[PDB]
């Protein structure tokens, strides 16, 4: 949403671009646009939805 | 100097003009061809006249 995706080697995070502070990737750290086919160098990784545990109550 | 991939540098230059970075990645081949073509016009502009 504003930041970079980065990986430590095993896990994927999102950071602000001027200081390394790794956050878990979520539907509110991010925004969608379209299918995966269009984008060069896209990677397969899980995005966490913060509503899913709460709506599961 | 901090390295960054050129298509990711261009995404952060697109966010700088208020155009959301997916508008680059979804059009990256078009934007690359328009840039390569526009540098080609500079060679003609400087070759054909002083
Ligand atoms: C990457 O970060 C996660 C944070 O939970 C950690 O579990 C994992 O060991 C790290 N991997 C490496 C290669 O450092
Ligand atoms: C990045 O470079 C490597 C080695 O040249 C290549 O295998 C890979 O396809 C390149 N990345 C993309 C997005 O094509
Ligand atoms: C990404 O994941 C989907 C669903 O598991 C799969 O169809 C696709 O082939 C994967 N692509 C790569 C590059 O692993």
């Amino acid at each position: 949403r504003e930041g970079v995706f980065v990986s430590n080697g095993t896990h994927w995070f999102v950071t602000q671009r001027n200081f390394y502070e790794p956050q878990i990737i979520t539907t509110d750290n991010t925004f969608v646009s379209g299918n995966c086919d269009v984008v060069i160098g896209i990677v397969n990784n899980t995005v966490y939805d913060p509503l899913q545990p709460e709506l599961d109550s | 100097a901090l390295q960054i991939p050129f298509a990711m540098q261009m995404a952060y230059r697109f966010n700088g003009i208020g155009v959301t970075q997916n508008v680059l990645y979804e059009n990256q081949k078009l934007i690359a061809n328009q840039f390569n073509s526009a540098i080609g016009k500079i060679q003609d502009s400087l070759s054909s006249t002083a």
